[PDB]
């Protein structure tokens, strides 16, 4: 077969304009999508906020307009996929995932509507839930859309929009462009055979995406953590340590997600009432919590910052990472819309400030800042328990813009993932397409 | 903690030859360091992790060693090499130096230019008597003075002093001083200094007589 | 340059405290580690104890709850160690220093001149210059032996030169020695027969410790 290479060499990366220019156009909706999504999370969780500004004195009252405020938007949220998207349930990756298989349907009329608005209920009721899973179906679809709205047939132009479409997702959910178009390259592309996803594609949607980002958000990142201490040589297999900390924990947690959705679901059978009570309970809680115990509640990532710099007691990082481990499971394994990337970010951090605090007393020695090991554990899960280490180095790398902390970060996320195959572990994402096309069969 | 011990505590040897000083652990050691102070300079980083140099150090140093037992060395000695060089451990903490070792110039033997001083009528006025003398550029610094006021031996108030080994000439120096009160020192009369090195058998006397 | 500039050393009374000042200059004084040595007269390195850039981990030498205080002022590039009921174990050269590594074994990187401390109830005295000619009837040799005597001052040090400066060659001062608590020294200059009595030989001696600029002119005896 050597001439048809020389042939196909010869004609390599000549995308038709046509792609790239729609991929342009994918990358800007999705953008401005993620603004808007994020500007409504945000605005929702301030309302609740002022609630218990004017019904402060009272501390009963207080509690309890908590729990209702959340527990309403978490119903609403639940309700509205319930009803009108049940594949706009839960995550949302492995969906899109599924979709690039060919093999689960975009239904953008359905999923658009439903995952931006549904989202914003249980984002904003402060259940632990991430942006990066809704922003990168939220963007798979509208990929799909300019596919049908324009009407483009062929292969490739199926396969790219809706790729660049959740490329372009994930960057605008994290400002991460080099974490978004990875995340296609490494995770999210049908994994077991060839595919026709142009490259520079995808490229274009997260430059366009990521644009849109920038101009609704300026001045202000996502984590700032400051510049932390270098790493020496006969330092790194202390990371190497903590990566196998994380390969073993990762499919334990795996596990537990699984069967924590099989546990709620013996809870309501099937029924939109039950579920949606349901999940107004468990919303609920979080608004509770997220008053009573912030930490415990929420999206997480507020808390990162003050993990790496080493500013919590062992102690309430211990009750953190279980209560953490709790609420986590509670909110995405319910079947809410939201992930659990992002709160994976912070259970890393979590775990790695804590494994850096014992590692500093145990050796003086090698003068740690603890700072490093959350950085080193904050990829860590997303290797262990969604296995796409390179995509978490270079989201973390993005997001802390420390780089110095390469081969540590590097060397744990190897660690994760070596270790999280060694104990048989499974891909969350491909775990659950999985376990949800054998239900598309029996 | 771990007790580092360098060996050759004093030690000398001619420009261009081999010089070898010696560390020791109390326990187990990992990559020891090594710095060069000359009295009146900041103590400079030498050697570290064993065997790497620094920016400047020739490479006539070199440095070596494993576990319990490391060494530094100079394949070629220069003048400019004269200097103590500590070893340190940080392989555990808290982290220990070790004592020291002092490498010194070797030359020729050579003898003392011995010169005696009347108290000074300044000092005199005053009331003190100290008469000093001065055995100045020799080698090797092992010496002995000894004062006879009027021919008989005094041993009691006299401070000698010696110089660190010579910059130029990598030869000593060392003074002698005899005080009294202005009393005792005017009943006598000649005050003689006796230089006993080991380049001769008969001292170097230097004396003065008030008349 | 990367500078370590230490002061604010001297003499402090049995039970006092003082505080040492260490200033940094030519490199970036934040994001590294410093450190404390003092060397005791004729004595090894020993290490007192580190600050981390941000002040958030402090080490000591296995000695005492409050004895020393190490603290950093980043905004001030300067570094501070206070020593309390201070001790004549204290008294030392004192020695500033920047940490680094290699393969991640932490060594002393960078050193100041050192700062000294003296520990003692003596009081502060300025010193007697004496003229040192040769004997009466004096041996005139080839080359001359000349000197001067500093006797009766407190604390260390002195500084002795000759003809201002000029008569470089030739020139030993020797060790101090301290007796019922006050100092004495003298320095021999060895000029040509032609350079004295023929030219002037002077010795320029100070003891800044107590405000002591001295010039003692040679000349000769009777």
């Amino acid at each position: 077969r050597r001439r048809q290479l020389i042939r196909q060499l010869l004609e390599r990366d000549k995308t038709p304009l046509a792609i790239l220019f729609m991929a342009a156009v994918v990358g800007t909706l999705v953008g401005l999508a993620a603004v808007a999504f994020d500007k409504g999370v945000a605005w929702l969780q301030n309302q609740r906020m002022g609630a218990l500004v004017h019904t402060a004195d009272n501390y009963p009252l207080l509690l309890t307009v908590a729990f209702l405020c959340s527990a309403v938007l978490a119903m609403f949220g639940y309700f509205l996929v319930r009803k009108y998207a049940p594949e706009a349930g839960g995550s949302g990756i492995p969906e899109i995932e599924g979709a690039l298989e060919d093999q689960r349907p975009v239904r953008w009329w359905r999923v658009l509507p439903v995952k931006f608005f549904g989202g914003l209920g249980t984002l904003g009721g402060g259940m632990v839930l991430g942006r990066a899973g809704p922003t990168v179906q939220i963007g798979g679809n509208i990929g799909r859309m300019v596919l049908d709205i324009f009407r483009l047939k062929g292969d490739e132009a199926r396969h790219t929009l809706l790729a660049t479409g959740a490329a372009a997702g994930l960057a605008a959910a994290f400002n991460a462009p080099l974490a978004g178009i990875l995340f296609i390259i490494e995770e999210m592309r049908p994994q077991f055979r060839y595919t026709l996803i142009s490259i520079k594609a995808v490229f274009i949607g997260v430059i366009m995406s990521t644009i849109m980002y920038r101009i609704f958000n300026h001045e202000v990142a996502l984590i700032d953590v400051g510049k932390l201490s270098d790493a020496p040589l006969n330092t790194l297999w202390l990371y190497l340590i903590l990566g196998i900390i994380f390969g073993i924990f990762g499919p334990i947690f795996n596990k537990w997600v699984l069967g924590m959705q099989d546990l709620l679901h013996r809870v309501h059978g099937g029924n939109i009432t039950k579920w949606v009570l349901m999940g107004g309970a468990i919303g609920g809680l979080c608004g509770l919590l997220g008053f009573v115990a912030p930490a415990t509640s929420g999206g997480g990532f507020n808390l990162i910052p003050i993990a790496t710099a080493g500013n919590f007691s062992m102690g309430m990082l211990v009750f953190i990472f279980v209560a953490r481990v709790i609420t986590t499971l509670l909110c995405f394994s319910s079947g809410a819309p939201g992930g659990i990337f992002a709160p994976m970010l912070a259970l890393g951090t979590v775990l790695g400030t804590a494994f850096g605090m014992v590692a500093v007393e145990l050796f003086p020695q090698y003068h740690l800042e603890a700072g490093t090991f959350a950085i080193a554990g904050m990829g860590a899960l997303l290797a262990a328990s969604i296995r796409a280490p390179l995509t978490g180095i270079i989201l973390v790398l993005e997001m802390t813009d420390n780089y110095q902390l390469i081969l540590p970060m590097i060397i744990t996320g190897l660690g994760a993932t070596l270790l999280a195959q060694f104990t048989g572990g499974k891909p969350l994402y491909s775990a659950i397409l999985a376990r949800t096309l054998a239900k598309q069969e029996a | 903690d771990i007790v580092l011990t360098q060996s050759p505590a004093i030690m000398s040897a001619a420009p261009g030859d081999k010089v070898t000083m010696t560390c020791s652990a109390s326990s187990s050691v990992s990559y020891i360091h090594w710095y060069q102070q000359k009295s009146g300079t900041s103590p400079k980083r030498w050697i570290y992790d064993t065997s790497k140099l620094t920016s400047g150090v020739p490479v006539r140093f070199s440095g070596s060693g494993s576990g319990t037992s490391y060494s530094l060395t100079i394949n070629t000695m220069e003048a400019e090499d004269a200097a103590t060089y500590y070893c340190q451990q940080w392989s555990s903490h808290p982290q220990t130096f070790g004592g020291g070792t002092k490498l010194e110039i070797l030359r020729a033997d050579a003898a003392p230019t011995v010169s005696i001083f009347p108290p000074s009528s300044e000092q005199l006025t005053s009331g003190g008597a100290s008469v000093v003398c001065f055995l100045n550029n020799f080698y090797p610094k092992d010496i002995n003075v000894k004062w006879k006021i009027d021919g008989s031996e005094r041993q009691n108030g006299v401070l000698n002093s010696w110089t660190d080994q010579d910059s130029k000439d990598s030869t000593y120096s060392m003074s002698s001083t005899l005080t009294l009160t202005k009393d005792e020192y005017e009943r006598h009369n000649s005050y003689t200094c006796e230089a006993t090195h080991k380049t001769s058998t008969s001292p170097i006397v230097k004396s003065f007589n008030r008349a | 340059e990367v500078r370590l500039l230490e002061s604010g050393g001297g003499l402090v009374q049995p039970g006092g405290s003082l505080k040492l000042s260490c200033a940094a200059s030519g490199f970036d004084y934040s994001r590294y580690w410093m450190s404390w040595v003092r060397q005791a007269p004729g004595k090894g390195l020993k290490w007192i104890g580190e600050i981390n850039p941000v002040s958030s981990t402090i080490n000591y030498t296995p000695s005492l709850k409050d004895k020393f205080i190490i603290s950093r002022d980043n905004a001030k590039d300067t570094l501070y160690l206070q020593i309390s009921k201070v001790r004549s174990e204290d008294t030392a050269l004192y020695y500033c220093a920047r940490l680094y590594y290699g393969y991640g074994y932490w060594y002393f990187d960078v050193w100041g001149a050192g700062t000294t401390v003296t520990v003692s109830s003596a009081k502060t005295t300025p010193p007697s210059v004496y003229p040192l000619a040769p004997g009466s009837a004096a041996a005139a040799a080839s080359m001359v032996t000349l000197g001067c005597l500093v006797k009766g001052y407190f604390p260390e040090p002195v500084t002795v030169t000759w003809n201002s400066g000029s008569l470089a060659a030739g020139v030993h001062t020797f060790p101090a020695v301290l007796q019922a608590a006050l100092y004495t020294l003298s320095s021999s200059v060895t000029v040509p027969s032609s350079s004295w009595p023929s030219e002037t030989v002077t010795c320029n001696v100070a003891h800044p410790a107590s405000s002591t600029k001295v010039d003692k002119k040679i000349v000769p005896r009777a």
